[PDB]
């Protein structure tokens, strides 16, 4: 319940948009389940940080 | 021969 | 579709209108609730109160008579009916002068973040220091400079949030320019005020600003 | 099959329509529920109040009369029927003047202002209208016209404060213009939103806009 | 509940009037609400001191 | 070949001048919010 | 461009001579009061 | 001569 976050404007009219996301992929080495079920899992990709509001340094 | 029709609601 | 017939009466006036014997006719005062009625001469039959507050009726007679009508607030009236063939109609009754109350409740509250900024910022101008704020060394060069200016720190407050400041402006140049207070922003500023309300420069620097900041 | 036949009807208006003496009819009000109906003059057979909020009736007479349908929020309308052969009909009522809902007053004053506007704006965009907001007739000429544009109202939602509308902007010109959000302002509009985030149209009229007026 | 305030007259017939008001405007840096709602607040102007009774130094 | 995202959707409101409940006149402004948060695009080619 | 105020409204009464409830002749005088306090003018141009 | 056939389930 502290002060809200700020969005630093650029430096020298366009409405805001969010920032692009980044993705990380993990390669899991094949394992054997506890019930004798051999797995060959693929590359799992997960999001690591959410998008944040930003002002475009366009020709404003 | 001359009375009125008076009413009050609530 | 068709709008109701709208009319204006003084306190206790008597209007000449027309009603229809079949096809029950309605009379309603906007904003009020009809409490009584007295409709003689015609000896009309139905008399019931709707939910809006108005009263509707159904005449049966064949000549012109008088019908009175009352209000919860006492605003009595009178209407001279005249039965006709058919297609019952709806009227509206209101007075002209007596209804007058322009009092408005001040709705439209503000955010929790802006009200506290404005409160602290107002107490830094009047002088009365809010409970919970002390005094600190002026932070060095915590505000930008748009060209031929200078900064001369004076003092600052602080405590528990919003370490406020007070800096000084000095036109070191010779002529007059414009001002847009988005040029003094620094990475962390919460609000910037101009005290001596001026939109143009003169050469004499005697105005201050109040830059609020975090970590206080 | 068909869209229900829609009408305007200000508070206590009259509208000329036709009903069928077989084939029971229905009149229903969106945003409210009918709690009373008293239609003498032709002595309709029976009345039955459904659970949706409409009223079912049927006439057997052969002459024009009047029907007084009354709502729960203090709304009163009047429709002049006329019995005909068959194919029972369904009409929709659409109050041109929003009623008063004190529950919505306390709901609105409970929260802030900007977050309230955001709530209404997202409820218009997505589709889930809040609970307590009715649906009132879309008012024409509630916005300015900066250039040659052709507005056409679509739908409106309102109760007790901050009536919300929906319009459509079409470029009747030949080139592309600048759509600045503050052009379509009037004395009484509180917010303006452009639905698709387009900085400039092309010449085709497929752009809508939401306007959040007041005194609804 | 102390003594009432005085209004110092001018120095060498016009009825009194109040004094003009002054206004202060604040520029709020853009922030992000706790519910992820980016704000671009405008310049809020508030009154800082109420008007006070004064006698005009007219040609009395 | 990597699994990308979907681009977000936003709408920016324009708040007309209003007078505060504490008697402070607020001039026109903008507030922005997201409507359809980004989710993984389901590939149609494998 | 700044949001100004509205000018106040006042009315000045003229109190005719009156003897007090403790025998003290008060001579003619004036008392002034405000009727419609100033509030922000709502702009019609933006 | 004009009544309806109205019913409610549960």
């Amino acid at each position: 319940a502290t002060s809200a976050v700020e969005v630093p404007s650029a430096s020298r009219t366009v409405h805001p948009q969010r920032s692009r996301d980044q993705i990380a992929t993990v390669w899991i080495a094949p394992w054997v389940d506890s019930d004798n079920a051999f797995h060959q899992p693929g590359r799992v990709s997960f999001v690591v940080s959410p998008a944040d509001w930003v002002l475009p340094a366009r020709v404003n | 021969p001359g009375m009125m029709d008076s009413q009050e609601f609530s | 579709a068709q709008s109701p017939a709208t009319i204006s009466l003084p306190q206790g006036g008597q209007f000449r209108l027309s009603i229809s014997n079949t096809d029950p006719n309605m009379i309603f005062i906007p904003g009020d609730k009809v409490t009584a009625i007295t409709a003689p001469g015609g000896m009309l039959a139905d008399k019931r109160l709707t939910t809006a507050g108005g009263v509707l009726f159904t005449s049966v007679a064949t000549r012109t008579f008088t019908i009175f009508v009352e209000t919860a607030l006492g605003q009595t009236f009178s209407v001279v009916a005249t039965p006709v063939k058919g297609e019952g109609r709806v009227y509206r009754l209101m007075s002209a002068e007596p209804p007058s109350r322009p009092e408005t409740r001040k709705w439209e509250t503000a955010q929790a973040y802006e009200k506290l900024l404005i409160s602290l910022n107002r107490a830094v101008l009047t002088g009365d220091i809010p409970d919970g704020y002390g005094e600190v060394k002026p932070l060095s060069d915590g505000i930008r400079l748009p060209g031929g200016f200078s900064v001369t720190p004076l003092k600052a407050w602080a405590g528990d949030q919003l370490r406020a400041d007070r800096y000084e402006l000095r036109n070191a140049n010779t002529w007059g320019v414009a001002l847009r207070e988005q040029d003094f922003w620094k990475p962390g500023v919460r609000a910037v005020m101009f005290d001596n309300n001026a939109q143009t420069l003169m050469g004499g620097g005697r105005m201050t600003v109040t830059v609020i900041r975090g970590n206080g």
